[PDB]
């Protein structure tokens, strides 16, 4: 298991700027035969990966000269000289010097914009769901940047971990923001046993959480 | 141009077996290695198996995670590659790609074949309205689409819409969709989410009310 | 191609 470590895992870029991605191996990728079998792939959403660079610095046929690879031993860099919209996607480094063949985790090249705090809203369980014996509480956290965000659920002041499901959109094509849905699923039994339901979102835009809540008995 | 096409994917029960096939077209002889690489939903690339050319004694190699559950082979008289998977686990759920390794590493990929390893049966979703109130100039509404199988619903609103990727929750899928309208427009104008789950033959049209 | 596998014996 030659571990392939890519840095950073998320890379915000302004179009037209240079970008560099680091890939480091847990051991040397230099083979006895003098070759270094280290390669780079780009994967665009809903597509098979495309080869960019093989054996450190060789560009594959059809790949624009704005992509270049370098490095040696355990230390490798892909550079894109002037990023284009076409270049956005997930970059993977690959080693094939050692079996098992391994891949880096992927570096997602995304659009840099101004930080934006989420618009947050909370929704109680529907009467429909409650009739059926379940009770999902939902929080939408919409149009924020960057994508990193901490959502905390609280019931009657105490934090809750179980029954929470979080889903993020991909970066918006128009405004370059992200959105996320957080759903706490309880039993109707737990729901009818507690009264105060809160979703708290902390994001780098502010040191204070965005707090949204309701009281069951008021609905 | 060399073309690669995988096939044989589908729905299989845990502990079950599945053979995937691959054909390479527009190629010169069979003097190259072939690989299978997989990708679990929302995850990275995982190399799975490698079979070398005749010249390299058709040598085979496997990822530790699949070794001795998977077997790879090749029939060069038809330029076919095979992946036999046994004792499948829910974690083997992935898109499976057949990939060439000739002069260039992992150069030519198929579009992939989808393998879902699951015990679930084809199930309609419950469609739940998400309405505020227990305001401001804009109001956000939503629909929660819970406990369906297999994947792929479509929510349509009757664009300030967000569609949140489906995730697994107790062996079934759950997704949600939000819409933001000026507060002047709802609840004065009807707002409805229409949720279609083609596999179960369902369309739910859910009017959102305060 | 794809050509000969460009990896050692």
């Amino acid at each position: 298991d030659v571990v392939m470590t890519q840095t950073p895992l998320s890379l915000p870029v302004s179009l037209g700027d240079q970008a560099s991605i680091s890939c480091r191996s847990s051991q040397s990728l230099v083979h006895s035969n003098g070759n270094t079998y280290l390669h780079w792939y780009l994967q665009k959403p809903g597509q098979s990966p495309n080869l960019l660079i093989y054996k450190v610095s060789n560009r594959f046929s059809g790949v624009p000269d704005r992509f270049s690879g370098s490095g040696s031993g355990t230390d490798f860099t892909l550079k894109i000289s002037r990023v284009e919209a076409e270049d956005l996607g997930v970059y993977f480094c690959s080693q094939s010097t050692h079996v098992p063949f391994t891949f880096g985790s992927g570096t997602k090249l995304e659009i840099k914009r101004a930080d934006a705090a989420p618009t947050v809203s909370i929704f109680p369980p529907s009467s429909e769901q409650l009739t059926s014996g379940g009770a999902s509480v939902v929080c939408f956290l919409n149009n924020f940047y960057p994508k990193d965000i901490n959502v905390k659920w609280k019931i009657d002041g105490s934090e809750r971990q179980n029954g929470v499901l979080n889903s993020w959109t991909d970066q918006d094509s128009k405004d370059s923001t992200y959105s996320m849905s957080s759903t706490l699923t309880l039993t109707k039994d737990e729901y009818e046993r507690h009264n105060s339901y809160t979703c708290e979102a902390t994001h780098k835009t502010s040191t204070s959480p965005i707090v949204k809540s309701f009281n069951r008995n008021e609905c | 141009e060399v073309q690669v096409v995988e096939s044989g994917g589908g729905l299989v029960q845990p502990k079950g077996s599945l053979k995937l096939s691959c054909v390479v077209s527009g190629s010169t002889l069979n003097n190259y290695a072939m690989n299978w690489v997989r990708q679990a939903p929302g995850k990275g690339l995982e190399w799975v198996a490698r079979i070398r050319s005749k010249s390299n004694n058709y040598a085979t190699y496997y990822a530790d995670s699949v070794k001795d559950r998977f077997t790879i082979s090749r029939d060069d008289s038809q330029s076919m590659i095979y992946l036999q998977m046994n004792n499948l686990k829910t974690e083997d759920t992935a898109m499976y790609y057949c990939v060439t390794y000739g002069n260039h590493p992992f150069a030519y990929w198929g579009q992939g074949t989808l393998v879902t390893v699951s015990a679930a049966k084809t199930t309609p979703p419950s469609v739940y309205p998400l309405a505020p109130g227990c305001t401001g100039s804009s109001v956000t509404l939503g629909c929660l689409v819970k406990g369906y199988f297999p994947e792929s619903v479509t929510v349509t609103w009757n664009s300030s819409v967000h569609t949140f990727p489906a995730l697994l929750q107790s062996g079934l899928y759950t997704m949600s969709s939000s819409v933001t309208v000026p507060s002047s427009t709802w609840p004065s104008q009807t707002v409805t989410c229409s949720v279609a789950h083609p596999a179960s033959s369902t369309t739910v049209d859910k009017k959102l009310e305060p | 191609l794809p050509g000969e596998e460009d990896l050692p014996g």
